């Protein structure tokens, strides 16, 4: 996972 | 601590540092970024954000040029030199504003206040509104300060308000100062000095419009 | 028919009532004072004086000397 | 203990301290957090609460940047330093009022003087309108005349109107009679005194509710 | 019409 | 020294702005010569100026 | 930095510099680029933007010729020298107004003096008609009488009408009274002064909007 | 730097250099090339371009003859000698123009201005339009400068305009100069001197037509 | 893939 | 690919 | 010398 960020879109 | 506001022209190039370990953000006030282009294999991840925003993370160790295109046909270029450190936010702004929005007064005034205003305006114009019709002027409708003499001129009345115009005459031969509050009589709604003159001298003959209440209760 | 706003001004180098740089006139402002009143939610209102424009402006050809 | 309030603009970046073993929370007074983004492999677990905040746990040790994004359209970046300790609560105050098109409809639907009255009664009683949200108070928002000092307390903003509460202190030994007009600054729209006061004795503690145009000037 | 409650009071610095 | 009055201000009502164009000689569709003349328009309209002071 | 504007005619060929590692852009102020042709095996990748420009990347090292073609009917050739550096932005200004049959319908549908008024109000405010596009200003387009100097700023052209803005400077020490007629040159059709001015003091800075027939004379 | 404009006759031969490494372009203003013929295996690739254009690339190293045929039955020949270097653009033009297009005045005048013009013309002709009918001439319709004497002659009126003709008589016995603006009376729309003579002498009897407004408001 | 580019087209 | 040029017609 |  290079340069991968944790982007959690909440409903 | 505060976004680095940068107003570059269209097609402008701005050299700015970005962080190679943490995500960086570019946003344009009032615009939504549509697309972002960079040399292949430089920016690993790009994500849209609420409104117009691009969160990009670059593992590269070389300076590179990145193009951002917004939703109103604006294209800006940025030269990014990655550096170890905190992610940096940049507020991209247009140079010379393309258009000027004329914001209408949103404010609305009270209904009663408008009703008084319209009638006064109509009487002044001389146009008399449909409901209104002519009748007799009231004999004494106003307070007479300092020797003033009032002669009934004209009047019109309607279902909820009535209007009278009187001609003021000054016999004082002194310099007087008008304050509309002096001409108050228990039962008056508004007083208008047709000529907006603060001081009347001898023979100062301003005509004043007073709207009282027809059907007074 | 179209309006004809200016009566001929008071009567290189041509003396024409027309062809003079036109200016616009001044709007007329009238002030009305509202008597203090109350409203349904029982608020007492002291507005002050309200100024409104009775007449819009009109074109004018300056008098030529 | 009380939550820490930091008040970053939409471009703000604040170096705070994050915890490791026990979870932490960042919440918006007036907005619902919808997304939160951090470098991959840095945030261990995240959860969205019903009130509108975000509970996150960071197990990493390196300093990292986190972006939080809300529903009304807002984005604030915070830089967290992972330290061993108890969980921490942060109150991310807006600092630049957000855009709320739904609030503007209610704001403009009704009359104006009525709207002023309503927003003021509410500030007095504490029943804040549904659309209004807590924003950072303006540090300098009113004219201070001849010896008063001010400190800010609370602020609520919609789309076209604001609301501020300012604690006034009279440095001057002599008691100063105060009139609402003294306080007018370009851009204010009503000044009302809570305790109706003809005069303020020295050492006075009087709060004054002043409202302004949102973004005007 | 709206009520008009106060008869003019008994008849910086404006009276 | 005490006084209880709202802060009175005088309306301003700034004027309009006029721009005049000069029309060079032209011949129309139906063949009538038009010698030089002019047309004038209001760039920015008039409007009430918000007061700077209320004293 | 700002984009470089070169203004080649439909027959123009300009020796510019192209980049290698990072991409480049050429865009038309007023037209949408539809095709772009270069020697085989010279352009690595090309993309068309929504605004109407073209993003291309050249990996070769030899100097090559590129043709760009637009939708209104236009073709401009540029000679690129591949150099190592950052991406470059070029503003390919027309220099010979393009043909726009759709614009002519709107131009001719309405009256004439009205059309002059409209095109001038727009130049003054900045709301350029939809059909009009930015073209190179005419270097010598108006008569300069007795000591003025001119420099060009902006130009907009449709099918049958043009529009130019010329910055006038008064070299003469004595102030010169100016009349629109002085400026008439064969082929101009209206001269209007922005700041209505009976006279221009020395060191004057006055812009004058002059419109001409497109291709006339 | 600029296309090489070449006006050769029909069936003309023009020897021109072309580049053997880069594409070359030939275009005819106002014409669209339909076909291009060359010795077999000389021009490797040929492509149509927006409007009338041929982009050809030749790897040959020998001089060869190439024929171009346009869409209006024009055929031109070109002798091409390939040479290492930049691609060359050529603007092919016709020698003697075959036809002359008479461009109609596109300009249209204002409706009110036309209405004044038509009536004046009709009165002058003596034909009276259907709406118009004869009535009494107005007693005083014009200003009389310098001792002129006016005698009512004829008039006709209609729904929105009315016309009067008066005969001027000069009693001055001086050389006078006419300016139609002198004969202005509050309420006039136009004044026409039937004989277009600048100066009237003694007994200068020009007849002038003035159209005022019937139904004046 | 040299000389190649990378473009995301956000909806 | 001799004498072949890259001609991309964009839609 | 001025004229309009």
């Amino acid at each position: 996972r290079p340069g991968m960020m944790d982007s959690q879109e909440f409903s | 601590q505060s976004p680095a506001t940068i107003s570059l022209p269209q097609g402008g190039q701005f050299r700015l540092s970005i962080s190679n370990t943490d995500p960086n953000m570019i946003f344009i006030p009032g615009d939504k970024v549509t697309a972002i282009t960079a040399p292949g294999g430089m920016l690993a991840d790009k994500r849209l954000t609420r409104a117009g925003g691009v969160l990009f993370t670059s593992v590269a160790t070389r300076t590179f040029t990145i193009f951002v295109e917004t939703a109103r046909g604006q294209t800006f270029s940025v030269v990014a030199t990655p550096v170890k450190g905190e992610g940096r936010v940049y507020r991209l702004m247009s140079a010379e504003p393309p258009s000027r929005p004329e914001t209408r007064k949103w404010e609305t005034a009270q209904a009663y206040e408008k009703l008084l205003i319209s009638l006064n305006r109509a009487v002044l114009t001389g146009d008399i509104p449909d409901g209104y019709g002519e009748v007799k002027p009231l004999s004494d409708g106003i307070r007479l300060p300092g020797g003033f003499s009032v002669t009934p001129l004209k009047a019109w009345a309607g279902d909820q308000l009535r209007a009278d115009r009187y001609e003021l005459r000054n016999a004082n031969t002194w310099g007087v100062a008008l304050r509309e509050q002096d001409f108050w009589k228990p039962g008056v709604r508004a007083v208008m000095f047709d000529n907006n003159a603060q001081t009347l001298m001898g023979g100062g003959r301003m005509t004043v419009t007073v709207i009282r209440g027809n059907g007074e209760g | 028919t179209v309006s004809t706003t200016p009566p001929v001004s008071a009567g290189v180098r041509c003396d024409n009532p027309g062809t003079v740089h036109p200016q616009r006139s001044r709007d007329q402002i009238a002030t009305v004072w509202i008597a203090p009143w109350v409203d349904s939610d029982n608020a007492f209102h002291q507005p002050g004086r309200v100024s409104f424009v009775v007449s819009p402006a009109d074109w004018v050809l300056p008098a030529r000397v």
